[PDB]
């Protein structure tokens, strides 16, 4: 648990991707604590950073990220042209 | 706001309508070559799929959305682009309507969809509803059922509500004028399209 | 005491009826989320399966049970709950009947049942039976054929028998007349009313 | 061949499960002697218990129990509210 | 709850009529089966309290063996062999 | 980009509480996953910039291990054996 999917209603313009339209969308993202799913690999990384054994590198630990992307969404812009977006929302999450 | 723009919003917010709306926009908007603007065959197959899987509240709410009757209104333009007419409707050569009927009647599905259209959308000046058969729903479906065939119709730019296939009439010509008039000036079809819009709008 | 309750007793004491009655009760009553009260799709699929495999003596004997006055009696309410209306009938949104006719006419099975209903339950004021086609059985089946579909009908809370689908004629436009004719064929139809009453008379 | 399945017709209220309903049911249970299916294990338990070798453990000998439960039953109570029961009747018995 | 227990006995302590000095290990099932309760059980308890069931005393969940142990053979005093089957429990379970 | 790196260490350099003079080879993932970002990642940055997602702070692409190396065992000063599992990375990828 913890790592969980959350939803929001936005204008297409709220994504600030440069489009010019009045359409709307529903955006889903992954957010939550992934402390419960840490491996010995993660603990070692945390102890190496504390003791500065690994001099400079900053390896990453468990991340709450999407493992499945949502269906594609299409919209119509002010100039009567069609645009389609892929991999814009998350369908399923996991501590990975 | 436009009843058509609000319908598109309601589609994107419905997972089923969003998925299948994107399913038909992509092929009709993907260019296969410099000469060919789209895979028209795959564009028609995705349109038909959109009207079969999406519930009617959304699918037909976008197609038959209510406009203010303003000439070249934003709603009307949005509604006109509903089918991606650049790929499904338009074509290089405008055929004669006699030849287009021979093509639709060779394909079993188009033939039935056309027969169902004329039978169910027959006008009657005496009838208060305008339809001889007195069922708007049976006329709306028979019409939409043509949206993925060679006889694909789409709105024309007029002050009124006019729909036509991509055909033109030029020995005998009255029979061809009757065919075009069945789409362009049919009080049964016009009253049905303005009935669904009244119901699926505010 | 109540013909409608005696029908249930006979059903639970019948192995085939008992099995399939519970088969549709559970899905239509098992919650799936704080928002959804049931899996409406699976609920309708069990209803149709109930009227297909349960013998008609028992299945229809419960749906058309004879009640003195189907308004606000125990007999009337037990019959109202036969299809578990909280899951199969009601809904968060009440659609316009034009949109509901379009939705039913897309589906082949719903279209055939709706066409058979308006043909076989046509009324005729000049008929002693009330039905133009003069066959109660053909009208009952056609009506029952709409239970599991998008046009699911159920008894309304009225003095006399009144049934309807979940649709309304809110539009003040000119289409109100064609919408009224549709609902009136369900609500106030002397042929359907005589058939339902006639069947309960027999299984009483 | 002695552990048999019997039938009884009852009210739902005769089961005293807390319901208030006038619905009826057919209850089926297992009852019979399992002396024909006893093994060396059983007659050992009988003797050991007599000798009191076992410290009051009183193991159980063969039982006439159900091996297959019957279909579920659903009923409507006096308050116009639906209920359903599972694993209430017996469909097949056997000396277990 | 229903668990398996062991005891070390003589073939004579089983009082099956044998005359021998051989020994054995006997395993049996004993424990509670309240966790494996079904409505069918409860209905039987409520009907026996009342007198609906007539002198039937049906049985509720029992803690019994579901798998028997390997056979055992021994030699008696008269230099004769005997073999016992299905005499000890290998696996228990609420039934 | 997201590449695997190696680093020789003691078994006590991991500060896991073990008592031993044994040694190990530790492999970790480190690299930029910018060339594998998607619309989902660009949307998150833009929403966190204008602060539409005021409360939460979701994660973007992480250079993480997709397969762990083999197990490693060692002997401590008290002549007791210890085995670690999932302690080093075998293959990396942008997740
Ligand atoms: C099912 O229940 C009926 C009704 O229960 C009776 O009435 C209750 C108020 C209570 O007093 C119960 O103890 C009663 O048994 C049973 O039918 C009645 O049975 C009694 C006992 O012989 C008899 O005197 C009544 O005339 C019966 N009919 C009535 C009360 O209307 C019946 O035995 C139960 N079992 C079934 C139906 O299988
Ligand atoms: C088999 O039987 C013998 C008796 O013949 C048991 O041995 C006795 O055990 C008790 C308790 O320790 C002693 O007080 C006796 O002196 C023993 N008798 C002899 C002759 O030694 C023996 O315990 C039995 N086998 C098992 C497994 O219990
Ligand atoms: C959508 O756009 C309108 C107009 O800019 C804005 O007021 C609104 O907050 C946006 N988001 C939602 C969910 O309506
Ligand atoms: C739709 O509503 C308008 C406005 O009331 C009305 O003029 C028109 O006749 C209606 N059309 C229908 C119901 O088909
Ligand atoms: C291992 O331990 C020794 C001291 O015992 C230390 O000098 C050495 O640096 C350690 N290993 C590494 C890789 O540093």
């Amino acid at each position: 648990r913890g790592c969980l999917l959350k939803e929001i209603h936005l204008n297409v313009t709220d994504l600030d991707l440069g489009y010019r339209t009045k359409e709307e969308l529903i955006f889903r993202y992954c957010s939550g604590p992934c402390h419960d799913a840490e491996t010995n690999y993660d603990k070692i990384l945390n102890n190496l950073t504390h003791n500065k054994k690994l001099d400079k590198d900053t390896p990453s630990r468990t991340c709450c990220r999407p493992i499945a992307f949502d269906d594609d969404i299409s919209f119509l812009d002010d100039s009567l042209e069609y645009h389609t977006l892929k991999k814009h929302s998350a369908k399923k999450c996991a501590c990975v | 706001e436009n009843n058509c723009l609000n319908a598109a919003k309601a589609c994107n917010l419905n997972d089923t309508c969003k998925k299948y709306r994107s399913a038909y926009i992509s092929p009709c908007t993907s260019r296969v070559s410099t000469a060919e603007v789209c895979n028209k065959r795959k564009c028609h197959k995705a349109l038909r799929q959109f009207f079969d899987k999406v519930p009617p509240k959304h699918s037909y709410g976008m197609l038959y959305c209510s406009c203010p009757l303003g000439d070249q209104s934003a709603c009307s333009e949005r509604r006109r682009q509903t089918i991606v007419p650049a790929c499904s409707y338009e074509d290089k050569e405008r055929p004669n309507c006699l030849t287009l009927q021979v093509s639709c009647k060779t394909n079993y599905i188009c033939r039935s969809r056309l027969a169902d259209f004329f039978t169910n959308c027959q006008p009657e000046p005496l009838s208060l509803s305008g339809c001889l058969k007195e069922n708007y729903a049976d006329c709306l479906l028979s019409y939409s059922g043509l949206i993925g065939t060679v006889m694909t119709p789409n709105y024309l730019r007029s002050p009124k509500i006019s729909v036509s296939p991509f055909c033109d009439c030029s020995n005998s010509k009255e029979e061809c004028d009757r065919f075009t008039e069945f789409f362009t000036d049919n009080a049964c079809l016009r009253n049905a399209i303005q009935a669904f819009g009244n119901g699926t709008g505010s």
